[PDB]
């Protein structure tokens, strides 16, 4: 809601983040493509 | 029987693999182990050692120990003379 | 001490106290002119397990010797059977 | 320990000697008609823990006759340790292990009809329940020594009783038996503990008094010239210049006066 | 000359009435030393000492005899430390400070036990603090009762 | 423990701050001890019952006492085929759900405990603020050697509240006596007659008659007037100490003072935090004349 | 009468050997003898098993339980990983403000010996090997000199010492840092040297005295387990104050207390308290 | 008694005759087991007749004045807290408890109960040297009653809470004399020294 | 005799609670009544209606 | 023995015939030695380690680590324990009000000789009590 | 085993007495400055905001997810009378009782009070003890 | 065992330094489950007044902590998928925990599948161990001060900001990102971003940082009141060590003052 | 069939229920009350006879 009460505490926030992380990491998007996205330049040099 | 004693010497699964069993699964015949013992046996029972023992207090105080007359306590300097008394007792 | 050692000893001991041991002890107390101990012991006895089981009993002989000694030795607050009147206590009491 | 139907129900824990193996019993009758407490034979093998001191699980294993319910129909085995919920002291049984044939107590579903005998009551605070006025008195086996229906004050009257507790002004009141309680840390502090001898355990707490041979010349010198300091062995004496004498149980940490 | 006393907050006079004697009288089992010891702002050895004295005063007051094994039960750890010391250095008495071992533990030495305690769980509270959890092997049961030739 | 110790120290310190009374260490710890034993009793009774958490579908069932002790685990044979890792996580998360339910119950119980505790402090607390001499000044009002200065701003914003009736004293005792007068008034009337024969009536007399408790039955056997401990009018632990030894006087005095100070500092911290959260206060001192210019 | 801990509770087929009392089989003296012996020995065997369970070290026990804990039905094959995560990492050190450069363990081919060191840390001075100028003189050990360096740098209240780097030397360092006689230490895989950091307390050192066991390398002192056990005992009280340090037949550098623990005898190095 | 355990004993209502001639309405709720009434609702195990008689024989004494036989005495005698002499509160003490207690007290020493007391000295004891194990402490209450039988707690509302902690945060506001102590309140020091 | 006297007096007369600057009178770095700054502040104001 | 040593033993100069030996030397030596002695507790603190003898003190801590599970690990929901002041309360009264204030609770003239509780200490006092005051004044 | 037998140690010196301790050294006995809070630490006040670090989050200290509410552990005083003593006591409290003057304590318990010239200033009223003198 | 986590102890102080300069301080599953052990071993120690956690960086790396290693995670997720692919392939070659009519194929299908699930279990484990480590830091019994020197990716953000003493040097930084790597942010900082406080002071900032991967720094962590403490002093760690060496008793008054004085003099900003 | 639903929706192998409820008679303050006056407080007062 945004009320000082309705915000999730730390325990539920980690669990929630986990729910989302777990569900997204399956999709080829993350593991097949985005993980290699941030590699350095000479990393990509060596791989190519 | 120690370190000076004569030495004792020495893909798939072995016959030692089978007998073994996960403690999560219920065992063979349900021998009623006391929970406390199986805690201690497995190393997870909270220690009470002699290291956690402080001073052993005097609770009920004994008695007044009254002065017991010795041979060095005499109201005359005689009887303590060198020809009689070698020491207090 | 003997009375404790009678149930304590593994080899020569009885599991519970026999009658014999009870009247023997009581007889000793009587024969020592030991008053307080005789009383307490008697009461303790009838408070025991052996007594409620029926194993140990108070007999007539124990009872009457107990009473005899009760009579013949000084009681703290009162005068007792077997207190000999002193003729000369009139010096203080005033009565002969 | 609770009451129903006129009798006692106690929870207890049976245990091997090494306390390796254990069984809880929830509601056990406490019935003092049993010379010795009876268990089912099925447990004999459950409670057997073969330690180093007892290579076989038990010290004593025998056959006996003992048909109370209802020629060797049972087994005496022990020792076995028994913790009753009420009591601080373990009670060590050597119980009758009875097979199903000799006596079978299945009596109500799930209910094994166990009870506790005088084997175990003699060793408890439960024993105090066996004396006149207690809750086990009714169920004692009939004797010349125990009268069934007499009121308590009647019986106690017959023994010693006259009045209520400490009712006569001649007998002191029970609670003045102890007035002061001595705890060093809440009052006056710890003792100053010295010794003369070999150890603290081998000697006396006492120093030697002034009447000693070697102390007299010194103590003299101290009585005469009091203000100057004086050599001697007269120091080691229980007597000295200072108002505070050395004798045992000086409380030296005291904020006195 | 006897005027003053250390520690004025607990007076010997006021421990004459024993605390909550109307409760632990009636089921002395459900009342381990902990429940009471939350009462005193003192340290451990002193407060168990005091609890012993309470039990004794109380018993003498109700005209019954006190449990003499209570000082063994509250001080149990000390009892066994002493039995075993006496066994080791051969002497009869109470082990005092000069005779303690000179071992120096690391700072985190207590960790194993600390996670064992923090994670322990108990079916009921009696199991939590019973008097005898100090004991596991038979040796322990032998040293804790050597004195009663009964037990 | 903690929440309680904070409040008790609030009470002790306030007791010496406002009037010259000291609370005996004995007393201070015995309050706490009662909170503790309360909790303990709640634990005693809480272990007689069980809580059931469940994971996937109903496939994984975990039975656990609210304290968190694990009792039984029922499992579908479907689980047996997973992996030890996933079996572990599954039972673990069931266990977590049990702990959730148990801990919900528990927290209700705790709220109950807090309430009984407050009720038990109330004769003391009220006891200090319900006196003809008790007063406070606003916290933002400057204080100088003679006395306290007026805070200038918004002459409307400052309202002095008064707890006490200014005419002749009406104490809580009088109110409880009023209550039992209306109890007897209702009872003794017709229509209070027919009500006392109802189930509502016998419920009321079940719970709130003490006078009918048979001898030896647990609980209070009379109805009690509320406790009266007027703070400035009752000497407590300072009188005994001041007679016996001055040193312990000065030390107990000291403690009460220090506790008071500590409490006040905490209240300043919470104030500060609440002030930063709403963004009226910065995160580092920007105003040093509010500190250095004294 | 509810019973917890026995579900079956009464076995019907089960009755004791003495109670059922089947008529005793008559064995020939051969039978009776063989049975008395085999069961005597299975009692011997049992007694052994119990004694081993008693004497098992805690480490062994813990290992046992989290071994059984993780155990699955099939003995699963290892999973292929990243090219490696398994290189022992290189201990962190600062390049700029430094005693010595922390040398990579990947350069292991470059390294020399204590005797013939490969060129590294050119900007620091190099410690020299200490050797006799003539015959009667003692033959020094990089233990002797290790100890006297530490001693002297403790006297001048220095915070760091550079010290000779051989095996039993950094062994001794680890032992001392265990017992908390030394603030810390590092080997940079420098060949000649490594560096120790000294600890002070209350104005003076944490080290009263530190002495080598042997003045020469030509003298080698052997410590029996009983001797090392004597050190521990101060007239009946167990005393771990002073630390004595050993080589083992196994090339480990140990204190005397672990040694006594497992009853191994070892060669003396030094003593420090 | 407010409680779950507090239900009464078995009581007579007459034959079918007087029962149809007693109850007008009857409404039933499903069967559940019998709880044996607690010890304090049980009339035969609780009977106080002897102590009631003791009260009555002393009843005329209760109607006269209180007068000190030390004349010149005014100040009241202090009775301290927790002393066993002054305890009025029985929680579980029935006739049952009082007799169990009586007997244990009597076999402790008999000479407490004699109007003229004989010499009381300790003699031996039949249980052993450790007999205290089978004797000591006070008679124990049955645990079912200890735990379950307690009155229902009158529910505390949130209103009374809100008020109490209001009063709590009223007393935590500052008093004007504490920070800088007036020179006027620091003259007031007296010691018994 | 003097030092004991001073000790008692300084202890009984010490202030506590929080002053206008938010801190105790014994606080480490921040102070109250510097060079009788409050004494003078009362001097020139005076307490009157 | 002057120090109270039971278990110490001490030797001066190997053989007792070794120079220098003076009574001065014999005293000053043992005093030197004893002055160089390090106590064990001090040694243990020196290395940053806990002495075996002192560990018992951690026991109550470690104890209620173990005993904290459930219901004693519980803190009341919503309640921190720090209750900030908000309003300003003053119950003080003019004196003629607090003269007759308590007289149905306690006795009349409750505030009589009370100087802090009254701005007028002498009110309500009957004459002779007022006289007592000036009487000890002179 | 050890055969050294703590029972039999020690040497009899004849009449010469000596002190021994039942448990700890007597200076270490009364700990009152940490008990009654007489130490500078408490007065400087500086670090007392740290009892309340939990306040640094408002919505948490209400909701009690984390069990550490306090400086050393679960809460501010779990213990407070025991734990701190695990540090070896280097600088023990000693004798604090002020009910008499130093000179009156000294006078009563020490012979040294009779010889005020033989004692240097720093030790003047400081001894509670009797001193033997031995002229070598 | 791995020389990943190294430490330096004084009398009363404890320094735990994460050493992984190669991965930019990204903690592996094992190394995190390890750090939870070192952190609370150091935190439940008897003589620790303060336990300081920081990044040991030999000048190779400026990160204080990375997140989970995304290289590892991505790798084994990819392997897991590959095995689902082969298993599916032969499941469709026979079709043209998977129970079949054919023993050979049931066999190797179930082998492949079981292994896939093992990989995924290692990922799962990594996430669990990180989250639990964060919890460890949050619930530490004795004071744990996190000296944050250099950058943090998500779960590293979590590791630094939730210690009850979190100091920021200037170099400290927070990158909560990862929709940029095609994933949702992890590390708990989400709570901090959604506190009603942050909505008050910086409305819209929460979405700014969650959507756009964008760094936050010392100043903004301070203004949001995420942490209270800040310092410009070189090598604070040494000074903390040697300050707590001169410190004396263990009574919580002494501790309170010592810690508090240290905080007031350096980490709280005055003058 | 622990979580496995049946044909018409009923549970196969009926699921386990929790008996836990907040006990309502448990206030400690009336368990240990004042030794003579019956008030439920923790307040120690020394009365007069
Ligand atoms: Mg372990
Ligand atoms: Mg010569």
């Amino acid at each position: 809601d945004g009320a000082a009460e309705n915000v999730m505490p730390l325990a539920e926030t980690l669990g929630t983040e986990f729910k989302y992380f777990t569900r997204l990491m399956r999709r080829p998007d993350f593991y097949r493509v985005g993980v290699h996205t941030d590699k350095s330049v000479e990393k990509w040099e060596e791989i190519k | 029987g120690g370190p000076g004693s004569p030495v004792r010497g020495p893909r798939g699964y072995t016959a030692e693999w089978r007998d073994l069993r996960n403690p999560m699964r219920p065992p063979e015949f349900p021998t009623p182990w006391e929970r406390k013992y199986r805690q201690y046996a497995r190393g997870q029972h909270p220690s009470y050692d002699m290291v956690y023992a402080g001073p052993m207090p005097e609770i009920f105080p004994m008695r007044r120990d009254f002065r017991k007359p010795t041979r060095w306590d005499f109201h005359d300097i005689e009887k303590q003379g060198k020809y009689r008394t070698s020491g207090p007792y | 001490a003997l009375w404790y050692r009678a149930t304590e000893d593994p080899y020569f001991g009885t599991p519970q106290h026999t009658q014999r041991q009870a009247e023997a002890l009581l007889k000793v107390y009587v024969q020592a002119k030991q008053r307080g101990k005789a009383i307490d012991f008697m009461n303790k006895l009838r408070g025991s397990v052996e007594y409620l089981t029926g194993d140990i009993t108070i007999t007539t002989v124990m009872q009457e010797s107990y009473d005899a000694l009760l009579d013949t030795t000084p009681h703290p607050h009162l005068l007792t059977n077997g207190f000999t009147l002193e003729s000369d206590a009139a010096k203080y009491t005033g009565e002969v | 320990f609770r009451m129903s139907g006129g009798d006692m129900f106690v929870e207890y824990k049976v245990l091997s000697r090494d306390h390796r193996r254990s069984i809880r019993v929830e509601d056990a009758i406490v019935d003092p008609t049993f010379k010795r407490t009876v268990l089912p034979l099925g447990w004999l093998e459950l409670l057997r823990s073969p330690s180093l001191r007892l290579p076989t699980g038990y010290f004593v294993e025998e056959t006996v006759h003992v048909s109370l319910p209802n020629e060797a129909n049972a087994i005496i085995a022990g020792p076995v340790v028994l913790y009753i919920t009420g009591q601080s002291v373990p009670v060590v049984l050597n119980p009758y292990f009875v097979p199903e044939g000799t006596w079978d107590m299945r009596t109500r579903d799930g209910e094994l009809d166990l009870r506790l005998g005088m084997d175990a009551i003699e060793q408890c605070t439960l024993f105090s329940e066996l004396r006149p006025g207690g809750l086990l008195y009714g169920k004692l086996p009939e004797n010349p020594n125990v009268r069934r229906n007499e009121s308590l004050r009647a019986t106690l009257g017959r023994y010693g009783m006259k009045c209520d507790l400490a009712e006569s002004p001649l007998v002191p009141r029970p609670w003045t038996r102890m007035r002061y309680m001595f705890i060093d840390e809440l009052q006056r502090g710890p003792k100053l503990t010295e010794f003369v001898g070999h150890n603290p355990r081998n000697g006396t707490p006492w120093r030697f008094s002034q009447n000693t041979k070697y102390f007299r010349i010194g103590i003299w010198r101290d009585t005469i010239r009091r203000n100057d300091m004086n050599e001697g062995l007269h120091a080691h004496s229980s007597w000295q210049k200072s108002p505070q004498q050395s004798v045992p149980e000086v409380r030296f940490l005291a904020p006195y006066p | 000359r006897l005027r003053y006393e250390i520690n004025e907050d607990y007076k010997v006079r006021d421990e004459l009435g024993p605390e909550l004697f109307a409760l632990w009288s009636k089921a002395p089992e459900r009342w381990p030393p902990e429940r009471l010891s939350k009462m005193y702002g003192l340290d451990f050895t002193l407060v168990r000492k005091i609890l012993v004295w309470h039990h004794f005063k109380a018993c003498y007051d109700a005209c019954v005899e006190p449990d003499w094994s209570l000082p063994k039960r509250l001080f149990a750890l000390e009892w066994i430390r002493d039995v075993r010391a006496r066994k080791h250095g051969l002497f009869y008495g109470k082990m005092r400070f000069a005779e303690q071992k000179i071992t120096f533990y690391s700072d985190r030495f207590l960790f194993r036990d600390l996670v064992n305690r923090r994670e322990a769980s108990y079916a009921n509270v009696w199991e939590m603090d019973d008097p005898y959890r100090f004991l596991q092997t038979e040796q322990d049961y032998e040293d804790y009762w050597g004195d009663n030739y009964d037990v | 423990m903690e929440v309680y110790r904070r409040i008790t120290e609030r009470v002790r310190g306030a007791l010496w701050a406002h009037h010259g009374r000291l609370m005996s260490e004995r007393q201070f710890h015995r309050i706490l001890a009662f909170v503790y034993n309360n909790k303990y009793e709640y634990q005693i009774r809480f272990d007689r019952m069980e809580v059931v958490g469940r994971e996937w579908g109903g496939r994984v069932e975990v039975v656990t006492t609210p304290a968190g002790f694990l009792k039984r685990v029922r499992v579908n044979p479907c689980v047996e085929d997973l992996t030890l890792y996933q079996q572990q996580q599954l039972i673990l998360s069931a266990y977590a759900n049990a702990c959730a339910d148990g801990r919900k119950l528990m927290e209700q119980a705790e709220m109950n405990i807090y309430k009984q505790f407050l009720k038990d402090l109330k004769p003391i607390v009220m006891g200090i603020r319900d006196n003809p001499e008790f007063y406070t000044v606003s916290e933002n009002s400057i204080e100088t050697i003679g006395g306290v200065l007026q805070t200038g701003d918004s002459n409307n914003l400052c309202h002095t509240h008064r707890t006490i009736p200014a005419a002749k004293a009406r104490q809580p005792a009088d109110e409880v006596r009023a209550r039992q007068e209306w109890e007897q008034k209702w009872i003794n009337s017709p229509r209070g007659q027919s009500w006392a024969l109802t189930l509502r009536g016998k419920t009321y007399f079940a719970l709130h008659g003490p006078q009918y408790r048979p001898r030896g039955a647990p609980g209070a056997k009379k109805e009690t007037l509320p406790l009266d401990i007027p703070a400035p009018y009752t000497a407590m632990d300072e009188k005994r100490l001041l007679k016996k030894n001055w040193m312990a006087y000065l030390d107990n005095k000291h403690v009460a003072e220090v506790m008071w100070t500590r409490v006040k500092i905490a209240d300043r911290e919470k104030r500060q935090r609440l002030l930063q959260e709403t963004g009226r206060a910065w995160h580092r001192p920007i105003n040093e004349e509010a500190i250095n210019r004294w | 009468a509810k019973v917890y801990g026995a579900v079956p509770p009464l076995g019907a087929a089960q009755g004791h050997r003495l109670l059922h009392g089947k008529r005793e089989r008559e064995g020939s003296l051969f039978a009776v003898a063989n049975d008395v012996k085999r069961d005597e020995r299975l009692l011997r065997q049992q007694l052994n098993a119990l004694l081993e369970e008693e004497r098992m070290p805690m480490q062994a026990r813990l290992q046992r339980n989290e071994a059984v804990s993780s155990h699955e039905a099939v003995p699963q094959t290892p999973l292929v990983d990243l090219p490696g995560v398994e290189r022992r990492r290189d201990l962190p050190a600062d390049p700029i403000t430094r005693l010595f450069f922390q040398h990579k363990g990947d350069h292991a081919l470059y390294y020399g010996t204590y005797d013939k060191p490969s060129v590294q840390d050119d900007d620091r001075v190099q410690i020299e090997k200490r050797v006799p100028r003539r015959r009667e003189e003692n033959l020094y050990t990089p233990i002797y000199d290790f100890c006297h360096r530490i001693r002297e740098a403790t006297e001048q209240r220095k915070r760091f010492v550079v010290v000779p780097s051989t095996i039993e030397t950094r062994g001794c360092a680890r032992v001392m840092h265990d017992h908390g006689l030394v603030a810390g230490f590092r080997d940079f895989h420098n060949d000649r040297a490594f560096a120790v950091e000294l600890k002070y307390f209350q104005g003076d050192s944490t080290i009263n005295v530190i002495e080598p066991c042997s003045y020469d390398g030509r003298t080698e002192f052997e410590w029996s387990p009983k001797m090392m056990r004597r050190l521990l005992n101060t007239h009946g009280i167990h005393n771990r104050l002073v630390v004595y340090i050993c080589r083992t037949a196994d090339n480990r550098i140990i204190d005397h207390i672990h040694a006594v623990k497992e009853n191994i005898g070892g060669r003396g190095l030094m003593m420090v308290h | 008694g407010g409680s779950v355990l507090d239900r009464s004993v078995a009581v007579p209502i007459g034959d079918s005759t007087q029962v149809r001639e007693l109850f007008v309405e009857t409404k039933v709720l499903g069967v559940e087991p019998l709880q044996s009434p607690p010890s304090w609702r049980t009339p035969f195990r609780n009977d106080f007749a002897e102590e009631r008689l003791k009260e009555l024989q002393r009843a005329p004494f209760k109607r006269e004045k209180y007068v000190s036989l030390i004349q010149g005495k005014y100040t009241p005698k202090v009775k301290k807290f927790g002393y066993t002499q002054h305890t009025t509160v029985d929680d579980f003490e029935t006739k049952e408890y009082k007799d169990r207690l009586l007997s244990k007290q009597f076999f402790q020493n008999p000479q407490a109960f004699e109007v003229v007391p004989d010499r009381h000295e300790r003699s031996v004891q039949f249980g052993g040297k450790w007999e205290y194990q089978r004797t000591h402490g006070l008679p124990t209450v049955d645990r079912n009653e200890l735990e379950n039988g307690w009155s229902e707690v009158e529910p505390i509302s949130d209103g009374e809470m809100k008020v109490i902690e209001q009063a709590l945060r009223d007393i935590s506001g500052p008093r004007p004399g504490n920070f800088v102590k007036p020179p006027s309140k620091t003259k007031s020091l007296q010691l018994s020294e | 005799m003097g030092e004991r006297m001073r000790a008692i007096i300084e202890d009984y007369s010490k202030g506590f609670g929080l002053g206008p600057h938010g801190h105790s009178p014994t606080h480490d770095t921040i102070h109250y009544n510097t060079l009788n700054a409050e004494g003078e502040r009362v001097r020139d104001l005076g307490y009157t209606d | 023995c002057a120090f109270g040593f039971q278990h110490a033993g001490c030797r001066i100069n190997l053989k007792a015939t070794n120079n220098p030996k003076s009574p001065t030397h014999t005293v000053e030596g043992v005093f030197e030695a004893v002055k160089a002695l390090r106590s064990v507790s001090e040694i243990a603190a020196s290395r940053g380690k806990v002495p075996h003898s002192l560990i018992y003190n951690i026991y109550p801590y470690l104890e209620e680590i173990r005993r904290r599970k459930g219901m004693m690990a519980m803190h009341p929901p919503g309640k921190d324990g720090l209750l900030m002041p908000d309003r300003v309360v003053d119950n003080r009264l003019p004196d003629h009000l607090k003269r007759g204030y308590y007289d149905d609770v306690y006795w009349k003239d409750f505030f009589a000789g009370s100087d802090e509780h009254l701005n007028e200490p002498r009110m309500g006092l009957r004459g002779d009590e007022m006289r007592r005051r000036l009487e000890e004044a002179q | 085993k050890n055969l050294n037998s703590w029972y039999t140690k020690g040497t009899m010196r004849g009449g010469v007495p000596r002190i021994y301790y039942a448990w700890m050294r007597p200076g270490s006995f009364t700990r009152r400055r940490f008990e009654k809070m007489r130490n500078p630490f408490v007065d400087l006040e500086t670090g007392t905001s740290l009892y309340f670090r939990d306040t640094r989050d408002s919505a948490e200290a209400i909701a009690h997810a984390a069990d550490s509410k306090g400086i050393k552990g679960m809460d501010n005083a779990i213990d407070l009378y025991n734990e701190y003593r695990i540090v070896p006591d280097l600088y023990p409290e000693g004798f604090q009782w002020k009910h008499k003057l130093n000179t009156e304590y000294n006078q009563w318990r020490s012979n040294t009070w009779l010889t005020p010239d033989l004692i240097p200033k720093e030790h003047r009223g400081r001894f509670l003890c009797n001193f033997q003198l031995n002229i070598v | 065992a791995n020389r990943t986590i190294t430490g330096n102890d004084g009398r009363f102080s404890k320094t735990i330094m994460i050493n992984e300069p190669q991965c930019n301080q990204a903690l592996s599953a094992k190394t995190a489950s390890e750090l939870s052990k070192e952190i609370d071993k150091a935190t439940n120690a008897v003589y620790s007044k303060l336990s300081v956690l920081e990044a040991a960086q030999s000048g190779l790396t400026d990160y204080f902590c990375g997140g989970l290693n995304f290289e590892i995670v991505g790798f084994e997720l990819h392997m897991a998928a590959m095995l689902r692919e082969r298993a599916a392939a032969i499941l469709e070659r026979s079709g043209a925990c998977a129970m079949l009519l054919e023993k050979a194929d049931e066999r190797e299908v179930n082998k492949l599948l079981r292994d896939a699930s093992r990989y995924e279990d290692r990922v799962d484990d990594a996430l669990r161990q990180h989250a639990s480590l964060i919890w460890r830091v949050y619930t530490a019994p004795r004071p744990l001060m996190t000296l944050t020197n250099g950058k943090c990716r998500g779960t590293g953000c979590g590791l630094s900001l939730f210690a009850k003493y979190c100091a920021l040097k200037d170099s400290s930084e927070f990158i909560f990102d990862g929709p940029n790597v095609g994933i949702t942010p992890y590390g708990g900082m989400t709570r901090l971003l959604a506190r009603p406080e942050t909505s008050l002071k910086y409305p819209g900032l929460a979405e700014f940082v969650v959507l756009t991967g964008a760094s936050l720094f010392a100043g903004d962590a301070l203004r949001l009141g995420w942490t209270d403490l800040f310092t410009t002093i070189p090598d604070m760690t040494y000074h903390i060590k040697e300050w707590f060496d001169t410190t004396e008793h263990m009574h919580n008054d002494a501790v309170a003052w010592q810690l508090g004085h240290l905080l007031e003099t350096c980490f709280k900003m005055k003058e | 069939g622990l979580g496995e639903v049946d044909d018409k929706g009923e549970p196969k192998v009926p699921p386990l229920q929790s008996n836990a409820s907040v006990p309502t008679n448990v206030s400690f303050y009336e368990m240990a009350r004042h030794p003579w006056e019956d008030r439920a407080s923790s307040w120690r007062r020394d009365g007069f006879t």
